[PDB]
């Protein structure tokens, strides 16, 4: 009954784990120094939890999986993998090998079952076999009622889940990171709990942000470009790298899965849905998704996020490839941190008196016996551009004390028109929710297209001869 | 010292902080004292300097060295705080704290009693002093000539782990000018600065060995800890301490150097141009001070026996400037932890002392008091573990306790004069800036652990220093037989009754007063009364702080209502009659300057001139 | 529990079933001091107290100490014999946990390098050479258990003898034996040993003194008379079970020990006829590991004959000892003159008689470092033999509370028979009393006084009532 | 690299004065110094020279930078080839690099490299003098975390190079919080 996860007996990331899972104990069991410890401790225990909840004997759709992680597990499956990635020839040698030593050693797992099923598949691409198939999610063509997602970014929500629907799926799953930083426009930001860092395109040249590189220059006061710009707004192109691996992602399809509470898809069949989030831990998030058939309610096309950290957005300066520019930058900031800060925000702090006060606030020397150890609440990298925004902040709420207007009216005067004010920074305290407008009605689906077989004869050999023993 | 010194400037403050306007007591909160930063300008003092040389009566020049000080305040903070960047902190938020208020005290109308001529009133000191002390008024023959006396006869010493140069042990005295005493009272001159005289002060001998910090002088120092926090203290204050440290901040320097007087600022400065970092100063050498007054206490025994030297062992001069605005924060956190019936004299006045203890001392009580002075700290390496245990859970924060640390281990002193070397063990009483504060700890431990569970339920209970005094506490067998672990003579106990064998405490008398129904204290007269037979040294004129001391002190003495309880007090302790004439004779001497030039006479000089 | 005193005598009930070891009860000493019925043993109390703590973490970490009082149950006993009981079993439990925290503190913490800990190694689990060995995991002695971790070697780790006594407790005897118990006087070596040498019975089995007494008995009888008598020892027959009933017992030197051990030892028995306890009680006892003081230890006696005589052992400087230690009753017949001997500097070299046999427990550590080179070895803890030899070392003459006037320390000054004594003690001394004016009394009757006793001892051990 | 004894130099400044791999010699300094050709340049050449401990090898820029593959690769020829690389073990500057290669070709590529710090990386820029004459170069070297996490408030202001010189000695020294056992251990080599 206990569950063991791969986090050193001293880390300080085991507390946060407990709280979120209170159903649970959690004992560490450390075989792997890996750099992405953090990252892959919740999205065990994440599983666990759902087929906690699942009825059994029920059939199972895994949307872009790697076979080799399901195979010990009890429940029915049905991996979907299409062959469009730069890692999927690894994973399936991998399931491959592990297989076929596997068989012969384990009593009831379906070991049998699973062999032939790759192999009917491999003589005929075609083919639908209930455990394996080479299809995408909207080509796909197997009946199920429960669907999960995982780590998934390259998918409309909307037109992937309405095709689900179809086949009379009533539950879906999704567990990922958190969406929110998007929903605000920003070009930077940084997830310090799972040292997750991400950039835009157009600021990979900068120099004091999480993930930039730069060189040394001596300045000249000359230099001419074809391009004008005059312009520095954030595209659609975003680049992730979570611990030493690069992952590129999409504006577009990250902001589909900022679904409302409420939304309704129309079609040839109609069906009403809902959306809720049940954990929640310092930037991942799990979602659940019901669907039923009709038409019933109304709704409202509004999305509400609760905050039970601070969430800081601000405006910073800094030279990209020699030029000094003005972008924004959010991040995440510990609760036990802001709590402790409401005393010196009453009145207007300069910067540098509110970078040390936050240093002495987190550092500390813990002695044990004789051995010394120093120990801090959150990294420290990400002080001194914190330490800008409460600055501004307390400049800007003393502002509005003075300028008092009269209640119930609006002044708007020599000229008909209202003057607009200057924000520099956006904080979220802790228990406090922020809404956003978003869409609700779906019409358009039709997305038709040609499936193609994608796969190659020297890897069905290579794999053809891996399947091949007495066993 | 403590209440007050001869030139009236004690140790305590002059503000009331334990006052109401409300027959019931009343719990208040304790808040800060802001202090003014100082600031630099050196334009003023330029011209203030050139207005002053062309007029300038009386206070033009008070407005050059007031300008001048406040420059040389400005300059060493400037320079204290770059020494100490890797140990310099910010401000967090305070933990806050209460205290309780007593009403204010009643006292009875005082007359005043006085005769006319000066000289009957030496005549009638001497006759007292002849008839209870014959030994003493019969010494003085001829002149003052024990330094040659000392001279005649060798040097006896008792030493250990000492080095000295034999051959700059040579004590030939130097000139000696005086005036010679009227009262008859043989109160020695202070000694003179010589090799034999240091060899003679160090004939101590503590050399003991135990366990340095092995695991049986932990348990002992466990044991402890709990007894003190189980039968002395509350627990609502010890965990939200533990989580706020103490560290060195800028406000701290500030607030301290601000404070300081005109000469000692002057004297700090001269030492800030070669300044070494914190971590660079040792914390384990000390010099040695010689120049002291002998101390005298009532009876014959100076006439017989030569009395022992005083020395002083001084640290580092910038050891005590960087961690000397600790001091008030561990002040408040000590009184916060405390049970509301005992008390500690820090942060106190006079008039706050008599309100607290007004209505609880009433005729046939017993009082217990106490004091652990006779006591070998140096056998026991125990006793500085549980100081240190008890400093770690009031909030000090790591690297600072190192350095306190290493102050109380092996230490070494020496004499610049003569080039002696010497070597101390574990020592407890020095000249840091924590000896008062660790004794005081020590003394509410040892008390506590004595008494058990007597020390809760009591009345009112007073420490400071080395001494004592716990309400309604006899002596019995089970306190005994618990100080009788180790020896026998650990401390000394004296039972007194109020009313019939006063109780003594800190050289004074806690006396009942009669018309009015409230408990005093007052001073020792005839501590007072050998005092003024001490030769006075030529060219002092320090013969006008002393006068209003007399003054201030010969009051209180003449209050209606205890001029009876104070002649049985005197009596019951040092079995003495006729102190009402005495105190008659100090009321005249205190009265006008001519009168108080009766006590002196002519001058006289010894191992000077060459005719 | 509850605890009843049926008309005076007081007797306890184990109706709790808390930890108990053999027939000895297990309580706080807080719950005893909380009871006026326990009244009686409330010194104890205190004195086991000032030793319970909860431990300690940060810089001076320590672990938690806690104490226990044992007392007997279930018999009906005198209350003075519950006193003198409850002292020797609370004595070994608190004892063997005292070790136990040693070598547990060194493990988890740094060795001190000033000292001997470095004596105490850590050793892998498997090489295991150590027939007994001390664990860390589960903080006991264990033999072979696999350890995990890495553990832990030592100079007591060798023979676990302070983990030999806990079972010990397991067949503790709780009753009192009821029997003659008579006891002979005296420097011992003139009569009483003879006792058990010359007129010594068949079933009785030499088993009282050290180790070295009790071979020496077995080696005296069967050379001089024979008779078979074996030879086991105090610490064997105490831990180990017993045998057969002795039929007449005649342990010696059983004043050292404690008499709440000499109770059990007796009762664990069951001598069927008398039993005689010889060996003085004027010397050196069994002394205190952890200086923890005695209050309860009371006296059973039958008889009072002393043995005047003094032997032939005492010497006119001793007289003051006739008169500061005893009170005069001891006048001597020895012709042993020998004026006093401080050994000045030069006197005699490293010769029999001169061995160096100290007596100050607390100066014999400091004694191999300044006195290596003449002779070797102890015989504080083992006097009154017939060493026939006494050499103790000094180092000051100043606050020296271990041996003063009345301890047992000085005692030692009369060597333990007949024979030789120095003292290297300093030439010239701050006083000079004892060796200036001994007592003038009668220094010596008749060679004919000696051999009187040697019967009427036996008379009263013997023709008094068997 | 400072934790295992290895110094780096280029060609053109192995006459230095205050690095890691140099040598020089005592002169008195004339005026003028006529030259053959044009200088006026000083840029980093092919030729690399290493030292571990006591052994030396040299070594070139090119094959060096070859081996810091991407994430994600394609081998073109006869044959085709899908490739991945990942790091797997990462101490103090040596790394163990695990490819795997795959028949095939399909996917898509981005060209980028990534590294993640655990210590801190420093390049900065120093005046030195090479055979009696002053220039300037960049200089790279490694930093223990310890000694950053500490730095943060005290760089909020400007520092004057004395002043940090003074500060970064006390840390180093003040580390080793012991000396009865460990004697004097610093965390950083003080050249
Ligand atoms: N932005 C983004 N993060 C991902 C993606 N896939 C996985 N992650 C996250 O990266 C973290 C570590 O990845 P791994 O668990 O090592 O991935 P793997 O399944 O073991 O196999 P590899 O991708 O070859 O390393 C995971 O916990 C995910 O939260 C992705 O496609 N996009
Ligand atoms: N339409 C799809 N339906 C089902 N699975 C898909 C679909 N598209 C991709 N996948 C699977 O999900 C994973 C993501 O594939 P993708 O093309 O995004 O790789 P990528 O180039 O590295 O981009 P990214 O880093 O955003 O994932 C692949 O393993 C793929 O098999
Ligand atoms: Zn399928």
């Amino acid at each position: 009954d206990p569950v063991y996860v791969d986090i050193d007996a001293d880390s300080a990331f085991l507390k946060a784990l407990q709280r979120a899972y209170p159903m649970f104990e959690v004992e560490p069991r450390q075989v792997t120094p890996n750099d992405a410890a953090n990252a892959r401790a919740f999205s065990h225990l994440a599983i666990k939890l759902i087929e906690q909840e699942i009825d059994p004997d029920s059939t199972i759709l895994d949307i872009g999986s790697a076979p080799a992680r399901r195979m010990m597990s009890d429940r029915k499956y049905h991996c979907v993998c299409p062959m469009r990635s730069a890692e999927d020839p690894e994973r399936l040698a991998n399931y491959a090998r592990k297989l076929a030593s596997a068989a012969g050693k384990v009593l009831d797992r379906n070991i049998s079952g699973k062999i032939g099923d790759l192999q009917a598949v491999m003589a005929v691409p075609d083919t639908e076999t209930p455990t394996f198939c080479l299809h995408t999610d909207v080509s796909c063509r197997q009946r199920a009622d429960v669907a999960i997602y995982q780590d998934v970014y390259a998918v409309h929500a909307p037109t992937s889940l309405y095709h689900q629907a179809i086949k009379g799926v009533r539950l879906a799953y999704w567990v990922g990171f958190d969406t929110t930083p998007f929903m605000y426009n920003a070009m930077a930001g940084a997830y310090p709990s799972y040292s997750t860092n991400w950039a835009d395109e157009q600021v990979l040249k900068a120099k004091n942000i999480g993930l930039c590189s730069t060189d040394l220059t001596e300045g000249r006061r000359g230099k001419l470009s074809i391009m004008r710009g005059k312009k520095l707004e954030p595209c659609d192109r975003v680049l992730f790298s979570v611990g030493s691996t690069l992952y590129p992602e999409s504006r577009k399809l990250l902001k589909s899965w900022h679904l409302p509470s409420v939304f309704h898809l129309k079609g040839k069949l109609s069906f009403t849905c809902r959306c809720d989030t049940v954990v929640s831990c310092e930037g991942y998030v799990v979602k659940r998704i019901t669907m039923s058939p009709g038409l019933y309610g109304k709704t409202t096309g509004y999305a509400v996020t609760h905050h039970a950290d601070g969430f800081l957005m601000c405006k910073t300066t800094d030279t990209v490839d020699g030029e000094r520019v003005s972008f924004s930058v959010c991040t995440y900031v510990p609760a036990t941190i802001c709590d402790q800060m409401t005393g010196i925000l009453a009145t207007e702090v300069t910067p540098e008196d509110a970078q040390k006060l936050l240093v002495g606030l987190n550092q500390r020397i813990v002695v044990n016996g004789r051995t010394q150890r120093n120990t801090n609440t959150m990294k420290n990298y990400m002080i001194p551009v914190v330490a800008q925004a409460f600055s501004k902040w307390a400049k800007e709420c003393r502002k509005d004390m003075e300028d008092e207007k009269l209640l119930g009216v609006r002044e708007r005067t020599c000229l008909w028109a209202f003057k607009k004010q200057k924000t520099h920074t956006v904080y979220k305290r802790p228990d406090t929710q922020s809404i956003q407008k978003v869409q609700a009605e779906f019409d358009s689906f039709v997305v038709p297209s040609l499936w193609s077989s994608g796969l190659s004869i020297p890897l069905r050999t290579r794999i053809k001869w891996l399947l091949s023993k007495v066993p | 010292y403590i209440f007050s010194s001869d030139t009236g400037q004690g140790h305590l403050q002059q503000k009331s902080v334990r006052q109401t306007t409300l027959p019931v007591n009343i719990v208040e909160e304790v808040h800060e004292e802001k202090c003014y930063p100082p600031k630099l300008d050196e334009i003023k003092e330029q011209l203030l300097l050139k207005r002053l040389q062309e007029s300038a009566s009386t206070a033009n020049r008070s407005r050059y060295q007031s300008r001048k000080v406040e420059n040389m305040k400005a300059m060493i903070i400037h320079r204290l705080k770059e020494g100490c960047r890797l140990y310099l902190a910010s401000d967090t938020p305070r933990v806050p704290s209460y205290r309780i208020t007593y009403p204010a005290p009643i006292y009875s109308p005082s007359i005043n009693i006085k005769l006319s001529n000066p000289e009957t009133a030496v005549a009638v000191c001497n006759e007292f002093l002849a008839r209870n002390y014959p030994t003493v008024a019969s010494y003085q023959v001829t002149d003052e000539y024990d330094a040659y006396l000392d001279m005649v006869d060798g040097s006896e010493s008792c030493l250990d782990r000492a080095t000295f140069n034999p051959s700059k042990l040579r004590s030939y005295p130097k000139q000696h000018s005086y005036h010679a005493p009227t009262i008859r009272s043989a109160v020695p001159s202070p000694f003179q600065n010589t090799l034999q005289n240091v060899l003679a002060a160090a004939t101590k001998r503590n050399c003991n060995v135990t366990q340095m910090r092995e695991l049986p002088t932990m348990d002992s120092a466990a044991f402890n800890v709990e007894c003190f926090k189980k039968y002395a203290c509350n627990q609502e204050y010890w965990r939200e301490f533990a989580s706020s440290p103490i560290r060195v901040t800028t406000e701290n320097l500030t607030t301290y150097v601000t404070k300081l007087k005109g000469p000692k600022a002057a004297a700090l400065f001269a030492k800030t141009h070669n300044l070494l970092p914190l971590q660079e100063v040792p914390m384990d050498r000390f010099t040695m001070d010689m120049k002291r007054d002998v101390k005298v206490t009532p009876g014959t025994k100076h006439t017989e026996e030569r009395p022992k030297v005083q020395v002083i062992q001084a640290a580092e001069p910038l050891a005590t400037a960087y961690l000397c605005g600790i001091h008030r924060e561990l002040v408040r956190r000590l009184n916060a932890v405390l049970l509301p019936n005992v008390h500690t004299l820090f942060d106190m006045s006079a008039e706050d002392f008599d309100a607290i203890i007004a209505t609880h001392f009433k005729p046939g009580d017993a009082v217990l008091e106490t004091d652990i002075a006779s006591f070998d700290k140096s056998q026991d390496d125990s006793l500085a573990l549980t100081a240190m245990m008890l400093l770690e859970d009031l909030g000090v924060d790591q690297p600072i306790l190192d350095l306190i640390e290493a102050a109380f281990g092996e230490i070494s002193s020496c004499h610049l004069p003569t080039g002696t070397r010497f070597k101390f063990g574990a020592m407890m009483k020095s000249g840091m800036f924590l000896t008062l504060f660790v004794n005081t700890l020590l003394n509410i431990t040892i008390a506590s652990r004595v008494l058990e569970e007597r020390l809760t339920t009591s009345a009112c209970a007073a420490f400071i220093g080395d001494d004592n005094i716990i309400h309604g506490v006899v002596s019995d067998a089970l306190m005994a037989a618990r100080c009788a672990t180790w020896m026998n003579m650990e401390v000394k106990i004296i039972d007194a009754v109020v009313s019939v064998k006063a109780p003594y405490f800190c050289g004074g008398f806690i006396l009942h007063d009669t018309v009015t129904g409230t408990a005093c204290r007052v001073a020792d007269p005839l501590k007072r009364l050998f005092k003024l037979g001490k030769p006075l040294a030529a060219g002092d004129e320090q013969d006008e702080d002393r006068r209003r001391a007399l003054a201030d002190e010969v009051t209180r003495w003449q209050r209606t209502g205890l001029v009876t309880e104070l002649e049985r007090a005197v009596y019951s302790r040092y079995e003495v009659q006729g102190i009402t004439a005495v105190i008659t004779s100090m009321a005249t001497f205190a009265s006008s300057k001519e009168n108080f030039k009766k006590l002196r006479g002519p001058v006289v000089t010894l191992y000077g001139g060459p005719k | 529990g509850i605890i009843e005193t049926p008309r005076g005598a007081i007797k306890v009930t184990a109706q709790p079933t808390d930890h108990v070891v053999g027939e000895y009860l297990v309580l706080s000493p807080q719950t005893v001091l909380r009871s006026q019925k326990l009244s009686l043993i409330h010194a104890l109390a205190e004195q086991v107290k000032t030793c319970t703590h909860s431990g300690r973490a940060g810089r001076y970490a320590v672990e938690a100490y806690d104490g226990r009082v044992l007392v007997p149950s279930g018999y009906a006993i005198s209350p003075e014999d519950f006193q003198s009981l409850s002292e020797s079993a609370t004595m070994v439990y608190n004892e063997r946990e005292f070790v136990n925290r040693k070598l547990h503190h060194i493990a988890m913490h740094g060795p001190a390098l000033n000292t001997d800990e470095e004596s105490y190694e850590l050793v892998r689990a498997e090489r295991t050479e150590h027939e007994y060995v001390y664990d860390v995991d589960q903080r006991r002695c264990c033999k072979k258990e696999e350890a995990a971790g890495l553990v832990l070697v030592g100079d007591l780790t060798n023979p676990p003898y302070h983990e030999f006594a806990y079972e010990g407790l397991k067949i503790r005897p709780a009753c009192p034996y009821k029997i003659a118990v008579i006891g002979v006087f005296g420097v011992p070596g003139s009569g009483k040993s003879a006792i058990i040498k010359n007129l010594v019975t068949r079933q009785d089995l030499v088993t009282s003194g050290k180790k070295e007494n009790c071979q020496e008995i077995t080696t005296d009888v069967m050379r001089q008379r024979g008779l078979e008598i074996s030879a086991r020892t105090v610490d064997s027959l105490l831990l180990n079970g017993c045998n057969r009933p002795v039929d007449v017992l005649y342990v010696d030197e059983a004043f050292a020990c404690h008499s709440g051990t000499l109770l059990a030892l007796i009762a664990l028995v069951r001598p069927r006829q008398k039993v005689v306890l010889c060996g003085d009680p004027k010397q050196c006892g069994f002394f205190n590991m952890m200086q923890m003081k005695v209050n309860y230890n009371h006296n059973i006696c039958t008889q009072v004959y002393h043995k005047s005589i003094s032997r032939r052992c005492t010497l006119p400087v001793t007289a003051i000892v006739s008169s500061l230690h005893y009170e005069g009753k001891m006048r001597t017949t020895n012709e042993y003159n020998k004026p006093i001997v401080v050994d000045t500097t030069g006197s005699t070299k490293p010769d029999p008689g001169d061995l160096v046999l100290t007596c100050f427990r607390g100066w014999v550590k400091q004694l191999q470092i300044d006195y290596r080179g003449h002779e070797v070895m102890t015989a504080a803890a083992s006097q009154g033999l017939t060493r026939k030899g006494v050499y103790a070392v000094r180092q000051k003459v100043n606050e020296n509370p271990l041996y003063a006037s009345t301890s047992e320390h000085v005692n030692v000054l009369l060597t333990r028979t007949e024979g030789k004594l120095v003292w290297k003690t300093l030439s010239g001394d701050p006083w000079i009393k004892t060796l200036q004016n001994p007592p003038k009394g009668n220094f010596k009757a008749t060679i004919k006084e000696w051999e009187v006793e040697h019967a009427s001892i036996m008379a009263g051990i013997c023709s008094h009532q068997m």
